[PDB]
């Protein structure tokens, strides 16, 4: 065994394109629409609960997730990828910030941490 | 330090004194010993103050992540299990002695935990240097089916016994009441029976009393434009 | 032998009306031998001030460490760290060395730039926070400082009155400690001006 | 080893270091040079536990020489002293710490100023007009406190240093076999061969 | 502590600091470290305060009995030996004493004996005892001459204690000066180190390392 | 601490006092020292409270995972898991555990695991500081194949004497009965057992 | 220098309006072994004094013999031995306090903590403590060992200062003492259920109660 | 191993005025984290207008005071009822203390009174008998908290006259008995706040040519 | 060592094992631990053999000189002499002695003098390393005013259990009966008491 | 104290003793005479624990002077050394022993012979042509073993002694501040005032 894939699976093509990132964006394009609007005294995020079956209880599937008491997230694309990113984002808000400064991270920095995780899945082996 | 926990009809209450010491010297006269693990799970700590704070915040942090992961409100038995397994692993070197209390979907709970990782269950508990003074009051006045008002009274009386009789304890009584189906109410400085009397004299000096060699402005601002 | 009393020294901090004060002696020694009379123990990162007593090598190391960390904080946050936040950072940093600690007694002083509220805090060598409303003391003459501050202090002192109070607290405490003295500095801190004053004192 | 002294005058730094090496019962050598040149205008003297002193000094020397070659530039005395302090501060919490105390005498060519830094084995750094390690300060500091002036010439510094050594030779129980004296100024480092 | 005594043309100068400490805590700044054994003999306090006080007062009693019996002033040699023989009897029991017995008689001239709790008794010209002894020796050795005037000798003793008071953490408070003549000792005042330091710094130009 | 387990005709019964001391102070006078590691496999704990709780929690985990894969474990299997932890970590543990359980094939069984981490299968076992005072009494009064009522009386009388002489033992006498019929908890107060 | 072998635990006591109360259990421990169950640790001296003793029992028995000898000696050539020249609580205490301090000064202490309770000739309450170090002190409530930590807090709620003494009846005081003994039985691992209690009143004299038991105990909640 | 010493806490303070002297002490007696008594007198009138306190280990303290009181009695017997002057008392106490040089009274002793010119006097002793006349001296647990405050407020240390900026010291003007008592009360109030062994009550003995007077003040009981 | 003395209707009986050990080696397997200090005052010895023999010899001397002057001493008097030696020399002795005797006025009496040198008058007493294991048994089985045969059985059964569990106890059980009728020695061998 | 040497030549005994007195950190004196004249033709040098050295030496001196007066006669060096040995042998089993080592140099007027006795604090006596106490022998005995002759003059003895002191000053870590040298012969005792 051992993970013997220690090389990048995303690489530059002759035209300068990073294929796997482009294809990931194509998967996002197929995803259900979600949006966000900023007001003077608040922000709103919204999406459609596209239920896969009417027998499914769509309340048990949360597309909009609390990351911190003052930060929320919504997505478009692959649901399972989103779910694990929410788990990682919630944890990193504690490990790389709250356990150091005794307060929750500002929106831009939590976004930065989530972005870093997503960047690494674009270069790591 | 004197800390107590008391079970009642529809919940649990905990209280603590507000004196922290370094040997025989009082470092802080209004210390906060009641810590929050989660909104409705609170604990009080005796022993090494940094350890009691650190172990509370670590388990509190992991409890919050667990709550988000499971989509369920945190349970006292989870806090208890995580605390004891952490403390046991460090073989008493983390000097945290805690009384853990709270309400959750399962009901109301009260536990004690010692630095080596052993835990206990009880309807009334006391910890710290004033625990024997507090337990004397608890053993004298505790009964089954206490009301909320009776439990708050008993808990604060037990802390008072520590305040007056134990040199390690003093100043004020802090209380937190956790009732089933309600928000936990933290009552900071619930009792204040140790206000210092007015001094005989004002020690405000005339201006220019102190000899000065040099004065200068300290630049706290960043490098300026232009 | 005791690491916290090899080099000697003291720090004291106080709150006043819309102001804070932090002060320290200037002595560094090797037990009985006086080595330096210019060893300042108060540092600042933006508008947040940090005094550190104890083992001098750790004092220097921690100053360098917090300069390191507050500089990265500023680059990422795009703003200067506040006293409340920095206090948590000091506590976190000290507790990470729980079983091999820095032998120090840090003291934080400053005014929150947004609320204008005066702030002081103290720590043991392992990170436990003492957030007193009135005053914080640290060092080899901490007992003496507690005695001075407890009798001399009154709330809501004006900046120039607070200077006299904290100066007299430091001076007389230091003169009852063999390992403290050899000069003293007092910082008077307001929301957008800080004045630094070196005091004249006995040199034995 | 034993006595190491330093004095910063107007235009130079002077380091004086004993010549004796004693292994318990016998004095094995009486001409030992307890110093290393870190860069053309920076000198470091040292004293502490046997073996660790020279090992540490040569390790620092190698590192500063490496920096000099990489950047084609001589680090300031302040920068060198900070590097040395960090190495000792790192060392004190190691498995087996370097038991070494140092004085760093350097001439800053940018500021045109002499500089003397005293650092003990814990990583305790102070910039001083004059300094020492061990018991040397106990005998000499009362003389230096009296006579020292910041505008002293190199020759006056050497005379004040002679008075310090004479007091050491009178009241110290150990025979340290005299001192090697070196001067650090704008022209570099040189040894006073008659002292 | 810092105590010194030295012989010179005009007799003996005795100079001491005034500080007593218990660990880092400064217990007193007003300690009398010169014991007035009688109008002609002085002793210095170092080591154990009680041991020095008690046994040097006792020495005064023995000296008084001697001159009543022999109708003659006791010699510094005899007086110092009464003390050294006494403490030698107690050797091992834990007495702590380092003192200079100072006197000026016809037959001896100015005389100083260093007496010590392990039984040592040394006659000498210059002695310095205490935690700050090394600092005071430096100033003494480089400035001492037999032909010092009483005025200059008094200053030298004062300046040497100041040197120790500055550098030694456990020395300070104030300086006590004595001048011992053949007709008895003469007290030359108490001098606060705080005030003395600045005064000496300005007038002498010394201590340039310290900002004033 | 005074603890014991006794096999009888219909199965096995575990018994214990309820006193936990820190020196001469009674930190808990109503302690539950009879701990469940499986439905019909329980244990009595003595020694370090931290150690014995840690061990018991790990065993309960092991037997829960065993049950999910292989079905109900035997009392011997439970004792083996206890032993493995106690023996391999003997340098860092102070634990004296009695394991008692009921199978339908094997019926009531008792295993004692003293300090060293050895295992001893016995008809009955006694342990804890208070047990020293009742070696004589228990040896004289134990019979095999007693009734439930006789075994309750034997344990009640035995622990009564252990409590009487041992300052480290006291409070209530707790008991847990393990048979085919199920699991029954019993409690006996001072006013009852002190007059025996 | 020695070590205590057979020991007795807490002695507790307090003042009330007309006199003093003192109590102590009937156990003689041998380490953690509750060895001897019929030990009297309150020893009356005359009709005005009761001496309560904790710690080493062999030393207690020695002190008991000293007090017995003291009564014999006081009666010698003393026509007023049962009147004006009878032993006072203050005489008995000062004698014991002298002995205790002398013994510690020879590095051979009587390994005990002692409370002398009584009423003086003029009706004044007497209550004072002495131990193996010769340390003495007085207070409206006094207790030894575990009693100091657990009984005193409860007894001080009744008499918190000197001015509370005249407001405290013998019924309230005895009730407080008996409750404290119950609390000590719950929480002291070297205590017993059986105890003795002695009341010394300026009107009704010395009442000595033997074979008392801790009752009204709560356990249920377990 | 038997430890013949103990620590009963307590803090004492002596201040010498121009024609008066005060010796004050808290009334709390402790061991470890427990309170033995909230009112156990520590400062004593020893006769001949001399007041004394021996703070530290209370058994040694009581023994020393008792032996000094006895020495005053025998001084009167042996020397035709001559008044024992404060300087003579001080030298006598040195010999009492040094007599046990190799097994010391574990106490810090302070006496107060008037000298033979009627001026206020305070003497301070270490455990083995070294002594000195002083103007101001705190002893015991909170001595390190009180002395710096007294240096500043009695002797005006580090205080200079406004406008001169360090050139002219604040002049050392004499304090009245009312002024001294204010500083004593504030010293003990501050010590009570920051030291766990200080509290309950403050008893001050004031010595003048008219004799010895007492004043009592409540302190915080936590 | 396992020793005991028990009062009964007609007087008192002393009992003891016969094992003396140096570590794990049995130096003497037929020791006589029941020692005469007077005609009808005997004692059981435990602790240092040198100390208890020295003490007993001194007591025997004291009671012999007492008898010559004042007639037969009481058992209380004998216990007092034992106590005086044990208490005053507590720093230099390791001795645990049970004193038993028969008067005609007082009948059977038992006094135990533990390590510290205190005295305790009891209906019966147990001591020695083996006694720990029979506190429970003896407390449950002792009755006042037993017959000679019952008391012999009580001591035989008690010391049998003490011997069974205590490695430091063993050999033969010896007994000395003190009544108005005189002094009777009894001995019981392993093959007898081991099957009880 | 530290170094004491002795050498017996043709017609005299020469004792050399260091001048330093060191109390831990500082050298308190550099002119101390570590010797006592017991009788006109007998000299004793000494080294050991502070206080006890001088106390013992003066005690012996008093006793020999008492004998001299009582009998109007000077004891032989052998007799004096035997008296001294017995006092030290008695002392070693005392409550607190004299920690003192001595050399006794005497000229026997009856036999017309110089005599050197070495006695340590245990009461171990040996008659030698040359001797020492402490570490002094370790540095000097190889030189004395080589050059010593029983027919040496006093001047040759002093020259061999100078070589011994020079070797001590080279290889010994401690500064003993030179030596006082005294000669014992038929005419009595005299001090060499330039050495
Ligand atoms: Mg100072
Ligand atoms: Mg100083
Ligand atoms: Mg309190
Ligand atoms: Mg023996
Ligand atoms: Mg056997």
């Amino acid at each position: 065994m051992t993970d013997r894939y220690s090389f990048s699976l995303t690489t530059f093509s002759p035209s300068g394109k990073l294929g796997q990132i482009d294809y990931a964006l194509t998967a996002v394009k197929q995803g259900v629409t979600s949006l966000g609007i900023k007001a003077t005294n608040g922000v709103v995020i919204a999406t459609e609960k596209k239920s896969s079956s009417p027998l499914a209880m769509s309340e048990t599937l949360s597309k909009v997730s609390l990351l911190t008491p003052d930060i929320g997230a919504v997505y478009s694309g692959m649901g399972p990828d989103y779910r694990v990113l929410v788990d990682k984002s919630r944890k990193v808000a504690h490990t790389s910030y709250k356990r150091i400064y005794g307060e929750y991270p500002p929106t831009k920095l939590l976004v930065s941490e989530v972005a870093k995780i997503m960047q690494e899945a674009t270069q790591s082996g | 330090t004197t800390i107590v926990g008391v079970k009642f009809n529809n919940g649990v209450v905990i209280a603590a004194d507000t004196r922290s010491t370094q040997g025989p010297i009082v470092a802080d006269k209004n210390c906060a010993k009641l810590h929050r693990i989660s909104p409705k799970i609170w604990c009080a700590g005796a022993g090494t103050a940094a350890d009691t704070e650190a172990v509370t915040q670590l388990i509190g942090s992991n409890i919050e992540l667990h709550s988000l992961y499971t989509s369920r409100e945190p349970r006292v038995v989870s806090a208890l299990q995580m605390l004891k397994q952490h403390l046991f692993k460090y073989q008493g070197h983390i000097g945290a002695y805690l009384i853990v209390a709270g309400v959750d979907p399962t009901g109301s709970h009260l536990f004690s935990i010692h630095a080596h990782g052993s835990t206990d269950v009880g309807y009334y508990l006391s910890l710290g240097s004033g625990s024997l003074a507090a337990m004397a009051v608890l053993e004298s006045h505790w009964k089954q089916d206490l009301t909320k008002e009776e439990a708050i009274k008993l808990a604060s009386d037990a802390i008072q016994a520590g305040i007056w009789n134990d040199l390690g304890s003093g100043s004020n009584v802090d209380v937190c009441v956790m009732e089933i189906g309600k928000d936990a109410e933290y009552l900071r400085n619930y009792l204040t029976p140790n206000v210092r009397e007015e001094k005989q004299k004002s020690y405000k000096f005339p201006r220019g009393t102190t000899a000065v060699l040099k004065e200068s402005i300290v630049n706290i601002c960043d490098i300026q434009e232009e | 032998s005791d690491p916290s009393s090899i080099n000697g020294g003291i720090v004291v901090a106080m709150t006043g009306k819309d102001c804070v004060a932090i002060a320290c002696d200037l002595r560094l020694g090797s037990q009985s031998l006086g080595v330096s009379n210019k060893f300042e123990k108060i540092f600042h990162y933006g508008h947040v001030f940090l005094g550190i007593t104890g083992l001098a090598t750790d004092v220097t190391t921690l100053n360098e460490m917090f300069r390191y960390k507050t500089n990265l904080y500023k680059l990422k946050e795009e703003r200067a760290i506040e006293p409340e936040t920095f206090t948590q950072l000091v506590s976190s940093s000290l507790y990470e060395r729980r079983f091999g600690p820095y032998f120090v007694g840090p003291v934080v002083a400053g005014i929150n730039s947004k609320s204008g509220k005066p702030f002081i805090a103290g720590f043991d060598l392992i990170g436990c926070i003492d957030e007193a409303k009135d005053f914080i003391v640290s060092g080899t003459a901490s007992d003496q400082l507690f005695g001075m501050c407890e009798s001399l202090y009154e709330p809501n002192l004006e900046p120039e009155d607070l200077f006299e109070t904290i100066s007299q607290a430091l001076l007389n405490a230091a003169d009852r400690d063999a390992l403290s003295g050899w000069g003293a500095v007092v910082y008077i801190i307001k929301k957008d001006e800080v004045v630094k004053r070196y005091l004249k004192m006995r040199q034995d | 080893m034993d006595i190491i002294l330093g004095i910063r005058v107007q235009d130079s730094v002077i380091l004086a270091s004993s010549k004796a090496v004693t292994r318990g019962i016998s004095v094995l050598k009486d001409s030992d040079d307890k110093t290393r040149q870190l860069s053309p205008h920076t000198l470091m003297s040292f004293a502490g536990e046997a073996g660790d002193t020279v090992q540490f000094a040569e390790y620092i020397q190698a590192n500063i020489q490496l920096y000099s070659i990489r950047e084609d530039y001589e680090l300031s005395p302040q920068a060198v002293s900070s590097f040395v302090r960090q190495e000792l501060a790192k060392s004190i919490r190691s498995r087996r710490p370097y038991q070494v105390n140092v004085l760093i005498g350097g001439y800053d060519k940018k500021k045109n100023k002499p500089e003397l830094y005293q650092i003990d084995y814990l990583g305790t750094k102070v910039e001083l007009p004059y300094g020492a390690h061990g018991y040397s300060g106990f005998y000499t500091f009362s003389l230096l406190d009296h006579h020292y002036r910041p505008d002293m010439t190199t020759e006056e510094g050497l005379d004040l240093l002679k008075l310090c050594v004479q007091e050491l030779e009178k009241r110290m129980p150990m025979d340290f076999k005299g001192v090697i004296v070196k001067i650090v100024d704008k022209d570099g480092i040189r040894q006073v061969d008659d002292f | 502590t810092t105590t010194l005594a030295f012989r010179f043309q005009g007799g003996i100068i005795v100079a001491v600091d005034s500080r007593a400490t218990a660990g880092n805590w400064v217990a007193s700044q007003t300690v009398k470290k010169v014991i007035e054994i009688n109008p002609f003999l002085l002793g210095t306090m170092a080591g154990g305060a009680a041991d020095c006080q008690f046994w040097e007062t006792w020495l005064g009693s023995q000296c008084r009995l001697h001159e009543l019996r022999e109708k003659e002033r006791i010699s510094v040699a005899a007086a110092s030996k009464i003390l050294s023989n006494l403490v030698y009897q107690y050797k091992g029991a834990g007495l702590s004493m380092g003192t200079m017995i100072c006197g000026y008689t016809r037959k001896e001239g100015p005389t100083i004996y260093y007496v010590d709790s392990d039984g040592t008794r040394l006659k000498g010209d210059i002695f310095c005892v205490g935690s700050g002894q090394t600092f005071a020796y430096g100033v003494l050795d480089s400035n001492y001459k037999w032909d010092l005037s009483v005025e200059d000798a008094l200053y030298l003793g004062k300046r040497s204690i100041l040197a120790a008071a500055h550098r030694d953490a456990y020395s300070g408070g104030s300086v006590n000066l004595y001048h011992v003549t053949e007709d008895g000792w003469i007290y030359h005042g108490n001098h606060d180190v705080g005030e003395l330091f600045w005064k000496v710094k300005e007038e002498e130009g010394s201590f340039n390392n310290v900002i004033g | 601490t005074s603890i014991m387990a006794v096999t009888f005709k219909d199965g096995v019964i575990l018994g214990a006092d309820s006193r936990t001391t820190t020196g001469a102070y009674i930190a808990n006078r109503v302690t539950d020292k009879l701990t469940r590691v499986h439905d019909k496999i329980w244990c009595c704990r003595s020694g370090s409270a931290a150690d014995t709780q840690a061990i018991a929690d790990i065993v309960q985990y092991h037997l829960e995972l065993y049950t999910s894969q292989y079905g109900t474990p035997s009392t011997e299997t439970a004792a083996s898991v206890f032993k493995e932890l106690c023996y391999e970590n003997k340098d860092n543990l102070t634990a004296g555990i009695i394991v008692a359980g009921y199978d339908d094939k094997n019926k009531g069984e008792v295993y004692t695991i003293p300090l060293g981490g050895s295992v001893h299968k016995l008809p009955y076992a006694i342990a804890g500081s208070g047990s020293t005072f009742i070696y004589g009494y228990c040896d004289k009064n134990f019979r095999e194949n007693m009734s439930k009522e006789e075994t309750v009386d034997f344990i009640k009388h035995s622990l009564s004497q252990a409590i009487k002489w041992d300052g480290s033992s006291g409070g209530v006498i707790r008991m847990v009965v393990l048979t085919a019929a199920g699991v029954e908890r019993l409690i006996f107060y001072p006013d009852e057992y002190e007059q025996l | 220098t020695q070590q205590p072998i057979v020991t007795g635990t807490s002695v507790i006591s307090m003042k009330y309006d007309n006199g003093v109360i003192i109590a102590a259990d009937n156990l003689g421990s041998y380490g953690s072994l509750l060895r001897f169950n019929g030990v009297e640790r309150l020893i009356p001296v005359g009709d005005n004094t009761v001496v309560g003793i904790s710690g080493d029992i062999s030393d207690m028995q020695h002190i008991e013999r000293l007090l017995k000898d003291l009564v014999t000696e006081n009666a010698y050539d003393n026509p007023l031995a049962d009147a004006e020249e009878a032993l006072e609580p203050s005489y008995i205490f000062e004698y014991l306090a002298t002995v205790m301090y002398q013994r510690r000064s020879k590095m051979n202490p009587l390994w005990n903590a002692i409370i002398v309770a009584g009423v003086q000739s003029n009706g004044d309450q007497f209550l004072r403590y002495v131990n193996l170090l010769g340390v003495t002190y007085s207070s409206p409530t006094l207790a030894t060992g575990f009693g100091a930590h657990m009984a005193n807090p409860l007894l001080r709620k009744v008499v918190d200062r000197e001015s509370d003494i005249p407001k405290t009846t013998v019924q309230v005081a005895e009730e407080a003492i008996v409750n404290a003994m119950r609390v000590l039985y719950y929480r002291d691992a070297r205590s017993s259920r059986n105890f003795s209690l002695a009341i010394i009143d300026k009107n009704t004299g010395l009442t000595f109660k033997k074979n008392l038991q801790v009752e009204n105990m709560k356990w249920d909640f377990a | 191993q038997f430890n013949p010493y103990g620590d009963n806490g307590g803090t004492i303070l002596g201040i010498a005025g121009e024609d008066f002297a005060v010796l004050a002490g808290d009334t709390r007696n402790i061991t470890d984290y427990s309170i033995n008594s909230r009112y156990e007198p520590k400062v004593f009138d020893c006769g001949d207008n001399i007041v004394m306190s021996a703070n530290g280990f209370a058994a040694d303290g009581d023994a020393l005071v008792k032996r000094f009181k006895n020495s005053v009695k025998w001084y009167h017997f042996d020397h035709n009822d001559k008044k024992l002057s404060i300087n003579s008392a001080a030298r006598n106490i040195q010999h009492l203390l040094y007599g046990k040089r190799f097994f010391p009274y574990y106490v810090h002793t302070i006496i107060a009174g008037l000298d033979e010119d009627g001026k206020g006097a305070v003497y301070s002793f270490d455990p083995v008998g070294s002594y000195e006349r002083e103007q101001c001296r705190a002893g015991g647990a909170a001595a390190s908290l009180i002395m710096p405050f007294l240096d500043n407020q009695v002797n005006f240390k580090n205080q200079y006259e406004p406008g001169t900026n360090g050139k002219v010291k604040k002049p050392l003007k004499y304090l009245s008995v009312e002024e001294v008592i204010k500083l004593v009360r504030d010293s003990f109030t501050s010590a009570t706040e920051r030291h766990i062994q200080v509290g309950d009550g403050l008893e001050i003995l004031i010595v003048t040519k008219d004799g010895v007077r007492k004043e009592f003040y409540e302190l915080k009981r936590d």
